[PDB]
Formats: structure tokens, sequence, C-alpha cells
């Protein structure tokens, strides 16, 4: 849980990092904006899934939630039996002029299955004419970069999210 | 793979791309405004050019999606907003000519300065210049000289340019499937595709004329009272059965009658309610004023301002340390970034202006949850109305006493109420006929009802039969009086102010009824009224996704404009004026002139 919560930099939400690893000092940090545990409380194989998302999309990291993040980037089963921890990282993951390192998938043909990771950057074919690998009419690159800035609002500030699955 | 899904995907891409291309431009403009350096100017220009190029490319891309095969109203509205090509419909040469004409007219207006023959070397600009004379001077000859000089230079300079501008704008509007440019302006109120809420462009003229006809008697009584007080001020220049001269209306164009207050004050012994001295005595700062405004908006029910508002806003004046123009402006930079820029000082006027801009920012925060394109007022006359109703709520004596700014033993004498009502009348009622006249003249000039050789004649006939104002000096066809105004020569619509006033009073009456206020409408305070806040927010969160008629019905229960709230706001003043106008002729004769009488 050392580098899990205190890594130098986190990965994108579409390329979310998965690591195989006392849940009391973690809860008593008194610095996490979201510590929502589903099924099992923190007091009562472990997968640690780390990524960075936007502030207002944290509510999409709950079971049974719609949205682009859940549909195309990171989906959780309705029978989730872990915990979701999210905390603001405006000082770390934002810089003057914008921080365009973090990306997310915006377009897909179908929704992600639970605990699925997709990395292929195949050109989205919205229309009927084939894209042929060239961006154009009805042809869009599926990955978009977050525009994290220090002066953004709370709902647009970077948020580091770690999911513990038991 | 249908057209609906293709358009939805295109808008999905465009909403995400538009953000941070508008945010960078907003940041550059904010840096330029707060910190005036050449590098900031270049950065702002580059960001604006990049955003404009992105917008034009997106419009070109969106023009390939037909609206016939679209069934969703929101998608159709967004594609209508984006596909609009405007001046790009004309040829490159026509576009260059139109841009050159517009820039030349703007430069002629800004740099224009009349100079007396006695000393051509030193002479007065427009600001403050002739405006100070028109606001403060009591000299008939000086006012007439300033008026006639400004006309004879500016209108003569802008006449052929305005004619070419009219021709080019008519061509552009016709190329965009419109009857004329006036139809293009009236298109901002068009509602279609919605059952029970449709609004036609031709309905706007009818509605404006009906409301003006309903307003006319109050304006007639106010005009008679102002004429009586002016004859008191000017003994042998103003006839008691005729119109008023155009150079004695308190400002340059007769747009507002506020500066006439000192001449037309009912009870000069009784003073106005000014709390500047109390604010100084209590050691109030700009942060304190904005905190009280935020407290008022929290009390009415709307949420409090974000932390970034209190950390990135220029609520004060930095000084000579860094230059910054501080016209009071509410900024919505995007991505949940809201700011206010103004040199707030210790003054009641700054207090009301702070509440006004705070209401603007609250409205922006309310509709910020909508898709990018649908992030404006339902029509062009809602932001200002919301700000003005906030100002009216903050200006009431009840609010002043409640916040600890007026002594509890203050007696609200009815003379003070009459004085306040007459000041509000001079500010509000005296500009509606001018706005209606100017918009009607421009509309029928664009239509073609007025030939090029009847512009000035018809303009002055409208002045005489509608506004009740007579020109002091005869004019000819080499003059262009409307071009002397900023909006006319800078390509700006003008009916927004009329509609804004009507919406203002409708909203005020609706919220006062919701707030359970008993008594006059001018003594109403929506403070501590959570239901009024609920209704207001329910209207504000729609943005421009829903027709403005739907939002108007949400607030006041009526689908169209109405002047009954405006007439109800001024009822005590109307009765008082009727009492004072018992022995005076109410009306005017459109024959008398200062030169032909
Ligand atoms: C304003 O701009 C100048 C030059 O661009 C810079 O030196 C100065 O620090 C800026 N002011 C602030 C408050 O950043
Ligand atoms: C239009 O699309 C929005 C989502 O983009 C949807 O919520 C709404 O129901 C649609 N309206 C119609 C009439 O299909
Ligand atoms: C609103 O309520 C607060 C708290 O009771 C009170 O201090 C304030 O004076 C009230 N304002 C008005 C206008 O009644």
């Amino acid at each position: 849980f050392g580098e899990v919560f205190n890594a130098t930099r986190f990965a994108s939400v579409y390329a979310w990092n998965r690591k195989r690893i006392d849940y009391s000092v973690l809860y008593n940090s008194a610095s996490f904006s979201t510590f929502k545990c589903y099924g099992v409380s923190p007091t009562k194989n472990v997968y640690a899934d780390s990524f960075v998302i936007r502030g207002d999309e944290v509510r999409q990291i709950a079971p049974g939630q719609t949205g682009k993040i859940a549909d195309y980037n990171y989906k959780l089963p309705d029978d989730f039996t872990g915990c979701v921890i999210a905390w603001n990282s405006n000082n770390l993951d934002s810089k003057v002029g914008g921080n365009y390192n973090y990306l997310y998938r915006l377009f897909r043909k179908s929704n992600l299955k639970p605990f699925e990771r997709d990395i292929s950057t195949e050109i989205y074919q919205a229309g009927n004419t084939p894209c042929n690998g060239v961006e154009g009419f009805n042809c869009y690159f599926p990955l978009q970069s977050y525009g994290f800035h220090p002066t953004n609002g709370v709902g647009y500030q970077p948020y580091r999210v770690v999911v513990l699955s038991f | 793979s249908t057209i609906e899904e293709q358009a939805k995907t295109f808008l999905d891409k465009f909403n995400h791309e538009a953000e941070d291309l508008f945010y960078q431009s907003s940041l550059a403009s904010w840096n330029y405004n707060t910190n005036i350096t050449e590098e900031n100017v270049q950065n702002m220009n580059n960001a604006g050019d990049k955003w404009s190029a992105f917008l034009k490319e997106q419009s070109t891309l969106a023009q390939m999606y037909p609206l016939q095969e679209i069934q969703n109203l929101t998608v159709k509205l967004q594609l209508q907003a984006l596909q609009q090509n405007g001046s790009s419909v004309l040829s490159e040469d026509k576009s260059k000519r139109l841009n050159t004409i517009l820039n030349t007219m703007s430069t002629i207006y800004s740099t224009g300065k009349v100079c007396n023959p006695d000393n051509p070397q030193e002479c007065l600009l427009l600001e403050p210049g002739l405006n100070e004379i028109m606001a403060n001077s009591l000299d008939y000859n000086e006012r007439l000289w300033a008026w006639e000089s400004w006309r004879s230079e500016v209108g003569k300079q802008l006449r052929p340019l305005y004619e070419e501008y009219v021709v080019l704008k008519n061509e552009m509007a016709r190329a965009n499937h419109y009857e004329d440019y006036g139809d293009y302006w009236r298109g901002d109120y068009e509602v279609n595709g919605v059952d029970g809420y449709d609004y036609s462009r031709g309905q706007l003229i009818e509605d404006v004329e009906h409301t003006f006809e309903e307003i006319k008697p109050l304006y007639e009584h106010l005009h008679a009272y102002v004429r009586a007080k002016l004859m008191n001020a000017y003994p042998s220049y103003i006839s008691p059965i005729g119109c008023l001269p155009a150079h004695l209306l308190g400002d340059m164009w007769g747009r507002f009658w506020t500066n006439l207050y000192s001449l037309t004050v009912p009870f000069g012994q009784k003073p106005n309610i000014d709390v500047t001295d109390a604010m100084v005595d209590q050691a109030w700062d700009a942060q304190r004023i904005f905190k009280e405004a935020e407290k008022f908006f929290v009390s009415v029910g709307l949420p409090n301002m974000t932390q970034g508002f209190w950390e990135n806003s220029m609520l004060t004046d930095p000084g000579n340390v860094q230059k910054a123009v501080c016209h009071p402006t509410a900024w919505d930079l995007g991505k949940g970034d809201f700011r206010i820029l103004m040199c707030t000082k210790v003054t009641m006027d700054d207090f009301l202006t702070a509440h006004h801009e705070m209401g603007h920012i609250q409205y922006d925060m309310a509709y910020a949850a909508q898709p990018f394109l649908l992030r404006n007022g339902a029509n062009e006359g809602f932001h200002e109305a919301v700000g003005e109703i906030m100002s009216l709520s903050a200006a009431t004596p009840k609010h002043l006493k409640s916040i600890g700014l007026l002594s509890p033993d203050f007696q609200e004498d009815n003379e003070t109420e009459i004085n306040f009502l007459l000041k509000q009348a001079l500010t509000i009622v005296g500009t509606l006929p001018f706005t209606y006249m100017l918009e009607k003249w421009r509309w029928m000039v664009f239509k073609g009802e007025i030939p090029k050789d009847q512009w000035m004649k018809k303009w002055w006939e409208m002045k005489r039969e509608i506004v009740g104002v007579v020109e002091p000096v005869p004019h000819d066809e080499t003059y262009c009086d409307p071009a002397s105004l900023f909006h006319v020569s800078n390509d700006y619509s003008f009916i927004r102010y009329y509609t804004r006033t009507l919406y203002q009073f409708q909203f005020q009456e609706a919220l006062c009824q919701a707030a359970k206020h008993e008594g006059p409408l001018h003594k109403c305070d929506i403070s501590n009224s959570t239901e009024a806040g609920q209704k207001l927010f329910n209207m504000l969160r729609l943005g421009k996704s829903e027709p403005w008629t739907l939002a108007l019905e949400n607030v006041v229960g009526a689908k169209n404009m109405n002047v009954r709230p405006l007439l109800n706001y001024f009822e005590p003043l109307f009765t008082w004026l009727k009492d004072q106008n018992k022995n005076s002729f109410v009306g005017w004769s459109t024959d008398w002139s200062p030169y032909a009488d």
C-alpha cells in the first residue's frame, strides 16, 4: 500500500494500473475526499487499481453508474465487494498551461465488461464509409486528453482514484 | 449509423474539443485585462484566432448534417447554432469590403472629436468631453453647439459608410435565407418545432408595438412633468404644448433622463437614501461587500460562490503597480471557473453593481451543467434582467436596515418613495420610447420602407410622433443622426433593452408574489424567500436548451411579454403625476419647432 497510494505518478484511466497485493491507518488518514466501501467496511488476492480522472466523474466509479468513464474506460460489476478511494491531486497532477498527459477513451462500439482494460487506438468508424486509418468525416480518434489546470473548478480538478478488490 | 447517431457523435466530439480551446482564450483575455502588456495582447490575439479558426472549421464540418433527418430538439438546436455561417456566405471581396466598412465606422466613432473655430488646436473628445457638457451644463447655447457640432461631423462622416453597410448587410442576410438584416436580428427570438410555444419573427414587432401602446400614457404624464420642470428651468425656450428639444434631455442622445433629476426632483429638501457615509464609518472593504452579496444570495436560496472565486478574482484595484481596465464584468472562463473583475469601492453604487455581477455569475453557475453550445440565456434579454432584479432586491431600505447599514429609527416617508420612483422612472421609462423608435427605424430601413432620401425626415418624424422630442436645428440628407450612437454605428441590436426591462419587471412581480410580500411592488425584498430562489433556479438551470417562452411560463406563468408588472411598479408615481398634471396639457403637438414654431 506504499507505492499504491504514494506513487510518483499515476496512469491514465483507460490504461489503469493493476497491482496484486491493516485497513485502519488508511481510513484514519482524514485526507481522502471519498472512501466509499461497498459490501465490506474498512474496519471489518487483493487488486489495487489506480488511475486519475476528473473530479465530477468520481461518482461514476460506483456500481450501477452510467457515463463515459463507466461505459468505455472502467466498469465495475453491480456485485462489487471492495472499496473506492478518491482524493484531490490538484497540486500534483496540474501545472500552469495545462497537463495533457492523462487520457481517456471517448468513443467505442460497445460497453466495457466488468474489470476489462482496453488499450487499442483503432480509429472509430461512426459512419458507413470505412475510415481506412485516416481521420476524417465520421472518423474520430477515440482517445481524448484531460485539460487539467490549477485554476479549474473542483468538478474539473484532477482526482486520484484507487480501487481495492477482494 | 443513422444521421441522428452521426450528429450525436459529432456533437460529442465537438463539446470536448471546444472546451480548453475556449478556456485558453478566456485565460489569455483575463491575463490581458488584469495585466496590460504587449505580450499579453499577442497571446490573447493568438488564442482568439485559434478559437475562431476552430469554430469556422467545425461549422464547415457541421454543415454536412441535414436538419431534416433529426428528431431530437437539443441536437437540432446545437446544430442550428453551429451550422450558422453568417458573413462567410458572401464572397471574399464582399467580406473584406464589409469588414473594412465596419472597422472604419468604429474608428470614426471612437476618434471623432468636434473642435470650436476659436481654438482648433485644443478641443474636446467624446469622453468625457461633450458628455460632461451634456450631463452637467445648464447653458442652452453650449448644449445646442455641442449637439449640432457632433451631429454635423459624425453623421456627415458616417452617412455613405452607413449606406454601404446597409446594402452589404442586406445582401448577406438575403444570402442566408432571410428577408432582410432586421429579420436576421429578430431571428434571435424565433421558436419553432415546439407545440404551444412557437414564436414567429413577425410576432416580435406586433408584441413590441402592443406593449408600447399600453405603456404610452405613463410616458405621456412623465413627459408633461419633465416639460413643466424644464420650462421652469428654461423660461423662453420650451413651449407648454410642444415637444422637448433634443439637447436638453440630460445626455447626448436623449437615451436616458437620469441627469434631469436635479431639475425635476419633487422634494429637493428630502435627500436620497445614500449609505456611502455609513459604509465608510463601519470600515467596509470590497471583500466585505462581496461577502454581503454572497450572504444575500445564500439567504434567497442560491448556493455560495466557489473557493476559486475568492482566490482568482480582481475585487480591488491593484494600482499603478499593474495597469488593468476594470469595467465591472462577470467572467465565465469555463471548466467551472467563474470570476468578477471590477474596481469595487466604498459606495452604494458599487454595492448594487456587486450584487448585479454576483447574479450574473450565479446564473452562469446555474446553466454551466448544460452542453457547451447551450450555455447562454434562453434569449438575449435574461442575464441583464436577472442582474437588475438582484440590484432592485439589494437596493430596498428593508435590506439596508437588515444588513446593518441604515439606522433602525429611519422613517420611510412617502416623499422619499416618490423621489425614488421618479428616479427609477427617469432611468427606465424614459428610454423605452427611444429604444422602440430606434429599432423600428432600423428595421424599416433594412426592409426598404424608407428610401435613402427620406432617412432623416422619417427619423425626425419618429422623434416627433413617438418620443415627443423636436430637433433644435434643421437637418438635411447629408446627415446621419442614428450613426452618432455607438450601437447603430457598431452593428449592435437594440430591442434587447426593451425586452430586458419587460422581463425584469415580470420576474420581480413573480418572485414577490412567491415571496409572499404585501404592499407596493417597489418596497419588495426577496431576501430569506426560499421559494423565490427555487423558481429562479428552476428557470436558470435550463440555459438556452428550452424556448424562452417555456422559461417565462416557468417563472411568471405567462408565455409572452407583459407590461402590467411595469405599470404596477410605478402606480404610486403614476397617481402622483396625474395629480400634478391636472392643470398641465398632457401630450405634445408635432408641429412646433425651435426654428419654425
Ligand atoms: C505582468 O506582466 C509582466 C510582463 O508580462 C510581468 O513581469 C509581471 O510579473 C506580470 N504581473 C503579474 C502580477 O504577474
Ligand atoms: C435527446 O438526447 C438526449 C441525450 O443526448 C436525451 O436525454 C433525450 O431524451 C433526447 N430527446 C429525444 C426527444 O429523443
Ligand atoms: C433573514 O434571516 C436572518 C436569520 O434569521 C436574519 O438575520 C435576517 O435579518 C433576515 N433577513 C430579512 C430580510 O428578514
